[PDB]
């Protein structure tokens, strides 16, 4: 599962 | 002519460009097309956070949570709002809730949520 920044829209 | 997905995607590209009021407006057009998608509200709430428009972000988080009770980002953005409004206990609980949901949902945001919880607990403490 790729790490992704949370403060981003989906 | 533009689909709600199309408009959301446009919003996301504006968000990448740090054009937040614009991005928020595009999500608003997405909602106009389909107001029953929590992501649209979660996406706009983050825009509002970046614009220091905390009341508006809160309202959006609430709308998203009504549509999706499992929303990690709605709980997280809510917590970040309440933190910036000096509501630590509620903030910490919402960040903690986000942590739990992301585990339950196999979502990887690296150390973002624990980092935020530390920031929240430290700020709360710094105010005793």
């Amino acid at each position: 599962l790729p790490k992704t920044p949370i403060f981003r829209p989906d | 002519s533009p689909s709600a997905q199309e408009l959301k995607e446009q919003g996301n590209r504006l968000f990448v460009g740090r054009k937040y009021p614009e991005a928020a407006a595009c999500y608003g057009r997405a909602i106009t097309r389909n107001p029953l998608v929590a992501v649209y509200y979660t996406n706009r709430a983050l825009c509002y956070l970046k614009m220091q428009q905390h009341e508006q972000a809160l309202a959006d988080c609430r709308r998203a949570l009504e549509l999706d009770g499992q929303s990690v980002k709605a709980h997280f953005f809510l917590g970040q709002c309440q933190l910036e409004m000096e509501s630590y206990d509620e903030a910490i609980a919402n960040l903690q809730r986000a942590y739990s949901l992301a585990k339950e949902q196999r979502l990887n945001f690296g150390d973002d949520i624990p980092s935020a919880l530390r920031i929240a607990k430290k700020k709360r403490w710094n105010s005793i």
